[PDB]
């Protein structure tokens, strides 16, 4: 976290800085998308973060 | 009246600020 990596979330790839979210997920929900249709929030598969 | 940079896009300032608008005004 608070650093950029070349990210992959169960094959959702990336590059960017991690850092948490006051957002809430659906308990099924496990990417975020923007209003542009782009990804900005993922869930941790393991600490479901 | 009422009002990215993930995609390389960027909506750099202009030159005059709206303080220094508001002075000429
Ligand atoms: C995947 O394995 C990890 C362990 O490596 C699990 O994380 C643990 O979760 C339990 C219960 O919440 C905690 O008591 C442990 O402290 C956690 N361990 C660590 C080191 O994180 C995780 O729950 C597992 N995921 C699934 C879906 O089973």
């Amino acid at each position: 976290k608070n650093k950029c990596v070349n990210f992959n979330f169960n094959g959702l790839t990336g590059t960017g800085v991690l850092t948490e979210s006051n957002k809430k997920f659906l308990p099924f929900q496990q990417f975020g998308r923007d209003i542009a249709d782009t990804t900005d929030a993922v869930r941790d598969p393991q600490t479901l973060e | 009246v009422t009002l990215q940079k993930f995609n390389g896009l960027t909506v750099l300032p202009p030159l005059l600020t709206d303080e220094m608008i508001a002075q000429y005004t």
